[PDB]
């Protein structure tokens, strides 16, 4: 049940950011009930300790976020990427850090690395020629 | 009771962004602008007024002006969450930056951005009525938070004069630096800023690296977490001029309190408790114990060890189920203490608040609802050796004279340079000799 | 600034290499054959620092796995090989550019123009071999001289090392410039290579030769000052190098004042008066090249 | 706002510059076509920096292309991309620089430099803010070193207080490509000593290193070498166009850079770069991005940092990242070999971070570093043209059109004297007293 | 020392003609250095200070940082030569309240700054060999309402050849000054 | 010249 902003701009989300949505990116809050699971600022029953020293699928996914928050944002990129296509992003607006200029989601913030490209897309041998 | 907010450059931009995001959910102002029909969390109708001016109706745009050389910041507010809030002409912005250079910021570039934005400012006061000062923000390595970070602060001070100036500038680390030329722009900050500022808070970001990386458990932080509990702290320590507390303190009391001369005037700002959600409520705490634990240079938000100088006078801010029994009884209990201590000549020593409002939370943020935290503002020689530090690594460099004729180029000569160096070398004299 | 800048040759030579009794520096002889024969020219260049590091096998890989440079490991040997107790014995058991020399000597053949020129004999100098320091005896006059065509010959001996050419080399620039009137502004373009040839060598004594001659140059003229200014870019590199060597004595009195061999002092002497002659314009060249001068007004 | 006209010149120039746009006009979401189909906000926040919006809703390069002759002009038309050029930016001659300094620099210079000039005169007073002028050109031939030269020039005096970037290939050491590239670096490198203000030095052999060894191509030809160099200015001129945390334009980084005013040769290196096969096994982080960022082994320059020590460093990351591992990699990288750093200046290392990388990728960095070491193609380059110059080969063609033996004497004076001064800054100690 | 000094109307502290002018004077020089050369216009030994940074090399007075001299004479007299470049020299006094003041008179500064420790003072030199003569008393009065009693220490900066350095009691004229006094 | 004067000789309250 990804969030859903209420933002419109004339160009949609991406479908690999999407499909995960956490309810802190959110364009009106809650002032009755700021202390919330929708907006993870109570203790967690999941996501491991802080003293927890075993081996977490995120690692390096989470770049601002404390060891629940980020064990919890990256068991969600790694449960529904099944519905992505099998050469999904890595990255995403749950693992990056929320800042306070991108929480209404306005515009498309995170874009570039699931765009198709040919960046750095060398030529093969097989697809090799010699600018004939 | 009225006080406006100036935020300068990349950093001071992007603290006050989380510092107004913590402010309207203090307030319960929506982004919109107004508060909900429904939903009266808050009580008082007059709370706001200190930082947000009411307009018409239902509508408060907040006591604010955004000013930068460079677009690339300032527009991302403009289109961001608070494209609402912020009334449009208070987002000031330029054309060029000054590109990590003094003299650029200060003589060439925010020559033409000085007189805007103090006609905006000006306009700002008269709807103003009790005006009990400013609150500045900057970074004192790059060139925008420098020159004309200074140069405004020094407009202010002949324009006004008696007004109080609260400064929150984040000094360059000792050794984690993302800057090159970094110590000659912290030198010719400290120059200036010496003679404008009222009360100048030191703060620095590796010693906030190291408080989110161990007290936070954030084993990647990142600068949006320093900026949120930057703003835990000036909420802190503006709160008493907001809601009703025991023994309140206004702005005007800190600088009685905390300036035993008129050149010395740098605290030391610290936190406490800096604790998840996930070990919030496991441990209790209490007034004793928080008090205790905003006093190791562990919980200092600057580099510099307090075991190597003596304190002048401390200040304390309390907010939440806070008594003046369980404060003043831990109060003794410090001064007992023998790891640190007090200059001869100052027997009083600290300077109590309390307010009753506790800290409020930020969602998606790191904190958690805490039921009662404190804010240490110090004043001691420890922050003699980081002058310096900054005088030797300036030094260092000012005798090939690298990178100065960068700054030659735009107006500046080398007199300044020198007139720069000796006033560091005179305040620094001067902690010697007061801590004598 | 002295009178005569060759009225210290003599002594200076012979002090340095018997009264202090320090080694002296006795290098660049090769080739120069006999005397009463020309000395064949090496086609080798002077001024030029051919240093050319060659760091072929030595030179540290950077490590992937640690971020300091590491030496290679050493290749094992069939002559040592793994001795009973070296297992116990393991148990129980930095890199950095080069040289990259700046203020070493720069190796200067007698191949001079002015060598060659008096080895040939066409020029008329002759030694009056006095009781006090020797003056040049003038076979023609000194003012009749092309000036055109024996200025840079002149400046070109000054690198030279050996007794008898470097002496009449000096004397006879300093004659030139002090006799001439007028005819040294046209020249001035050709003088710059010399000039910046004699300072690329980086020998003490011809250093502060070429200094004080530089001195009296830019003195002995009406304003010449106005004609060095754009030339600056190719003679002030060396005062950069060598301008803050200087001898500190906390309380002793400097004894060897009266020769001029402190360097220190002379390039700030230097700079002053090329600040002060052509001063239009001039300041700022020279803080260009040289960061740290300072304007006297 | 800023924007960035840019200029190519020659053969190396104008195919570089045409992968340059291609590679940009997809990552700004242009198709080949000129119009836009791409899908985010911030595209369009920022194409006025590289591109003019026509009427039609189609758009154009910014770019000028330049050279004696129509062959290369026809070739950049007919390739993909080529038909978003504008028709009007297509100046060219009919004779030929025949790889002649002489020819590109006095006789056809003074007849085809005034079509070039109006055009960028044209082009540059179009927008408002103008941030600089990037110019991509060779160093051996005649039209792409002397033409070139000569146009850096005159937009000098022209425009004395912008930006100017040169993408310069250098003569490889080891085999060249033609018989008279001494002969025109000299000169080249004598003129670009006052006239840019920073030369960021790229080499064909080594590209080809890089492009062997670690991208491990069996057959690299000329497309993937652009193609590089084209992801460098990508990278260079990323912060321009998008937002990041911490900020950086051309002025910034040549501030941070450049200590004293000819130390502007910079040499540079792109990050991550890997093969197909190993593209599937590594991570993402900032680690793996900096152990590859300062490998000597990276760079595209033959000048090899190991045998000097860096002066200043820069290092351009792209993607949204913690600032912390940034910083302390980097305070790493500069704490451990710090004998492979210069002494007099701490805190070597500038560093900034955007928070949108290039497409395909999550997170890319780029390294341009100030180092000392860059003397030694100075010295190879000088030391072949006086082996050249001593007994005057292939001298007539020069000499019988009009320039002097002087003019080489003088730009090998010069060069000498940079080399010489390069040695002075490397071996220079802090104390000052060791050295003698 | 000078506590129990005669303290008589003149009185020096560092005189270039000696075995050991800087005798209780204490160098701390980085990036400069200290000579004792012949003035090539008064024909004497004279001390001559020289560095790039002003604020790193110096002599202060008194060795002993913590120990500090005493002297009740006003006039504070220093014969220096004019080389045209960045020169400072800071002096301490104690006054009837019983607190330390500076007073820093800079080439390099053009504003008058007065501070309760500090106060920074601009100057101007003539080109060659000048005498100047610093009349504590005076800058006392006027900087502060307090009056002069002692003072603690005196530290001269970079670029300047010093000789003679010396204490007084009047504004002595150059005829009533006595010869060894003289600049000729 | 105000700017020169007033800062070139010393000046005080
Ligand atoms: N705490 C904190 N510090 C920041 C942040 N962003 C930048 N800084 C600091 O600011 C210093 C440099 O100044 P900047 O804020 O980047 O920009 P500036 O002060 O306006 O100067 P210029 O951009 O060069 O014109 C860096 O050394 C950082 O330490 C931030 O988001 N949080
Ligand atoms: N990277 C790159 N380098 C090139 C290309 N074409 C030529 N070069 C280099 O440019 C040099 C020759 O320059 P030249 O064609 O004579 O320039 P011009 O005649 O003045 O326009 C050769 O050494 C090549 O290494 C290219 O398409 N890409
Ligand atoms: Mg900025």
């Amino acid at each position: 049940s990804p969030n859903s902003t209420g933002t419109v701009t004339q160009y949609n989300h991406p479908m690999f950011v999407s499909q995960r949505l956490t309810g802190n990116f959110t364009s009106q809050f809650e002032m009755n009930s700021l202390p919330s699971h929708k907006y993870e600022t109570l203790p967690i029953r999941s996501g491991h300790l802080p003293g927890y020293q075993g081996h977490v699928p995120g690692g390096v996914g989470a770049i601002a976020q404390r060891k629940p928050a980020a064990a919890m944002h990256t068991m969600t990129h790694l449960a529904t990427s099944g519905s992505l296509p099998k050469g999904s992003p890595q990255t995403d607006m749950s693992l990056v850090d929320l800042r306070p200029e991108q929480r209404s989601m306005a515009k498309v913030y995170m874009y570039a690395e699931g765009a198709k490209t040919s960046f750095l897309k060398f030529p093969t041998p097989k697809t090799f020629d010699h600018r004939n | 009771r009225e006080v406006i907010s100036i935020h300068i450059g990349q950093a001071g931009i992007q603290v006050g962004n989380a510092c107004w995001e913590l402010y309207c959910l203090e307030h319960g102002i929506q982004p919109d602008g107004q508060m909900p029909s429904d939903k009266t969390i808050g009580g008082g109708d007059d709370a706001f007024n200190t930082f947000f001016s009411e307009t018409g109706a239902g509508k408060h745009v907040p006591r604010c002006i955004f000013l930068d050389l460079e677009p690339t910041v300032v527009d991302e507010v403009r289109t961001g969450t608070y494209r609402q809030l912020f009334h449009p002409e208070q987002l000031i912005s330029g054309k060029e930056d000054a590109a990590n250079n003094f003299a650029r910021g200060h003589y060439t570039i925010g020559k033409e951005i000085v007189d805007l934005a103090l006609d905006r400012i000006r306009k700002l006061a008269d709807n103003c009525t009790g005006l009990q000062g400013f609150l500045v923000f900057n970074a004192v390595g790059g060139g925008t938070g420098s020159g004309l970070g200074s140069l405004l602060l020094e407009r202010l001070s002949v324009d006004y004069g008696k007004k109080s100036k609260l400064g929150f500038t984040v000094y360059p680390s000792p050794q984690v630096s993302t800057a090159v030329v970094e110590p000659y722009n912290s030198v010719l900050s400290t120059h200036s800023l010496l003679e404008h500022t009222d009360v100048a808070v030191m703060l620095d970001n590796e010693a906030i690296y190291d408080i989110c990386r161990r007290s936070l458990d954030i084993e990647r932080p990142t600068y949006t977490n320093l900026n949120r509990l930057i703003a835990q702290v000036i909420s802190s320590l503006t709160a008493s001029l907001r809601f009703d507390g025991a023994l309140n303190v206004d702005i005007t009391e800190f600088q009685t309190n905390l300036v035993p001369y008129p050149r010395i005037h740098f605290m030391l700002s610290s936190y406490a408790p800096i604790i998840s959600a996930e070990k919030a409520y496991h441990e209790q705490l209490s007034v004793a114990e928080i008090t205790n634990a905003a006093f190791e240079p562990a919980s200092m938000m600057v580099k510099c060890d307090p075991r190597h100088g003596k304190y002048m006078a401390c200040c304390l801010m309390y907010r939440g189920d806070v008594v003046p029994k369980d404060v003043n009884a831990s109060v003794a209990t410090i001064k007992t203490k023998r790891t640190i201590q007090f200059v001869d000549w100052c027997p009083t020593g600290f300077k109590c608040g309390i307010n009753y409002q506790p800290p409020t939370v930020v969602p998606g943020g790191d904190l958690a609802k805490v039921q009662r935290a404190v804010c240490m503002i110090s004043n001691s020689t420890a922050i003699g050796e980081i002058f310096s530090r900054l005088d030797h690594k300036f030094d260092l460099m000012y005798a090939k004279r690298a990178f100065v004729h960068w700054y030659v180029g735009e107006g500046m000569e080398e007199g300044e340079f020198s007139e720069a160096r000796e006033d560091l070398a005179a305040l620094e004299k001067d902690f010697e000799e007061v801590g004598a | 600034m002295n009178g005569d800048v060759a009225g210290s040759l003599f002594t200076s030579t012979y002090r340095n290499v018997k009264l202090a009794g320090k080694a002296p520096p006795a290098a660049n002889l090769s080739g120069t054959g006999s005397c009463f024969d020309t000395t064949s020219l090496s086609p080798a260049r002077a001024g030029a620092h051919k240093a050319l590091d060659v760091q072929k096998d030595e030179l540290p890989v950077w490590s992937k796995s640690t971020l300091s440079y590491k030496y290679p490991a050493g290749r094992p040997n069939p002559t040592g090989f793994l001795k009973k107790g070296d297992g116990e014995m393991i148990k129980t058991k930095k890199p950095s550019p080069p040289q990259a020399g700046a203020y070493k000597r720069r190796e200067n053949p007698p191949n001079t123009a002015f060598r060659r020129f008096y080895e040939r004999g066409d020029l008329p100098i002759a030694v009056d071999h006095r009781g006090s320091k020797n003056m040049i005896a003038w076979k023609v006059d000194i003012e009749k001289l092309d000036y055109h065509h024996y200025l840079p010959i002149f400046f070109d001996g000054i690198r030279e090392t050996q007794e008898p050419y470097r002496f009449l080399a000096v004397k006879g620039v300093e004659d030139m410039l002090r006799v001439g009137g007028s005819k040294i502004l046209p020249v001035i373009p050709q003088l710059i290579i010399p000039i910046k040839t004699a300072l690329n060598t980086r020998d003490h004594s011809v250093m502060c030769i070429t200094l004080q001659l530089l001195q009296k140059l830019v003195l002995s003229a009406d304003l010449v000052g106005e004609a060095l200014v754009p030339y600056y870019r190719q003679i002030l590199p060396i005062f950069n190098l060598y301008k803050n060597k200087n001898k500190n004595l906390g309380d002793g009195i400097d004894y060897g004042q009266r020769n001029y061999d402190c360097l220190g002092e002379l390039i700030a002497d230097t700079l002053a008066l090329f600040e002060q002659k052509g001063g239009d314009d001039a300041f700022i060249n020279i803080k260009y090249m040289v960061p740290t001068y300072e304007s006297s007004v | 706002m800023r924007e960035i006209v840019h200029i190519q010149g020659g053969q190396c120039g104008n195919q570089i510059g045409a992968k340059f746009w291609e590679v940009v006009s997809d990552e700004h979401g242009i198709d080949p076509t000129g119009t836009y189909h791409g899908d985010s906000d911030l595209q369009l926040e920022r194409i006025n920096v590289y591109f003019n919006e026509a009427t039609g809703g189609r758009y154009v390069p910014r770019a000028i292309l330049m050279d004696l002759e129509p062959g290369t002009m026809d070739s950049v038309r007919s390739g993909p991309y080529g038909q978003i050029f504008r028709p009007d930016n297509f100046v060219f001659g009919q004779t030929g620089a025949g790889n002649n300094w002489a020819k590109g620099h006095y006789t056809e210079g003074a007849e085809l430099i005034d079509s070039v000039l109006d055009v960028v005169r044209k082009e540059a007073e179009s927008c408002d803010c103008l941030q600089g002028f990037q110019v991509c050109h060779s160093l051996g031939g005649g039209t792409g070193s002397g033409m070139g030269t000569l146009l850096i020039s005159k937009i000098r005096e022209e425009y004395p207080d912008r930006m100017m970037l040169t993408f310069s290939v250098v003569p490889s050491p080891k085999v060249s490509d033609t018989v008279v590239e001494p002969y025109n670096a000299t000169l080249s490198v004598h003129q670009l000593v006052e006239n840019a203000d920073e030369c960021m030095v790229l080499d064909n052999e080594a590209l080809y290193d890089i492009c062997f060894r670690t991208l491990k191509l069996t057959t690299p030809t000329f497309g993937d070498l652009n193609h590089l160099i084209s992801a460098v200015m990508s990278g260079i001129t990323c912060c321009l166009r998008f937002p990041g945390q911490l900020n950086a334009d051309l002025r910034k980084l040549a501030v941070n850079l450049i200590p004293f005013p000819r130390l502007h040769f910079f040499m540079v290196g792109f990050t991550p770069l890997t093969s197909r096969g190993s593209q599937q096994y590594r991570a993402l982080t900032v680690p793996e991005l900096t152990q590859q960022m300062w490998d000597a082994k990276n760079m595209m320059c033959a000048a090899d940092p190991r045998h000097g020590r860096y002066l200043t460093a820069s290092a351009l990351f792209r993607g949204r990242m913690s600032t912390k591992e940034v910083d302390e990699q980097m305070l790493n990288v500069q704490n451990k070999n710090s004998s492979y750093f210069v002494e007099w200046i701490p805190n070597n290392v500038k560093s900034s971070v955007c928070d949108i990388p290039p497409k395909g990728l999550k997170m890319s960095a780029t390294f341009i570093g100030n180092s000392t070491a860059i003397q030694e193609m100075f010295k190879r380059v000088s030391e072949q043209f006086t082996a050249m110059f001593r007994r005057k080969a292939f001298l007539h063609w020069y000499t019988g059109e009009g320039m002097d033996e002087m003019e080489f004497t003088e730009a090998e004076s010069n060069m000498n004297d940079l080399v010489s001064e390069y040695q002075q800054y490397q071996d220079a100690s802090a104390e000052e007293e060791g050295e003698f | 020392m000078f506590k129990n000094a005669f303290q008589s109307g003149f009185l020096s502290v560092l005189y270039s003609i000696g075995s050991k002018p800087l005798e209780i004077w204490d160098k701390q020089v980085s990036n400069g250095h200290i000579k004792r050369i012949t003035d090539a216009d008064i024909q004497s030994s004279v001390l001559e200070i020289m560095g790039q940074n002003v604020s790193t090399t110096y002599i202060t007075c008194p060795a002993d940082p913590n120990k500090t001299l005493g002297i009740k004479l006003p006039f504070l007299v220093l014969i220096i030569k004019n080389l045209n470049k960045y020169f400072s020299f800071e002096v301490q006094v104690l006054d009837d309240k019983n607190v330390r003041r500076r007073f820093r008179a800079s080439n390099y500064q053009s504003t008058t700054r007065v501070k309760p420790f500090i106060c920074t003072m601009p100057m101007r030199l003539d080109s060659g060999w000048n005498q100047i003569q610093f009349n504590l008393s005076d800058f006392t009065r006027r900087a502060y309402g307090t009056n002069y009693i002692e003072t603690l220490r005196v530290q001269v900066h970079a670029n300047c050849r010093i000789r003679r350095i010396y204490f007084s009691d009047r504004l002595y004229s150059e005829e009533e000054l006595p010869a060894e006094f003289k600049l000729f | 010249l105000e700017k020169l004067r007033l800062r070139t000789y010393p000046t005080f309250i």
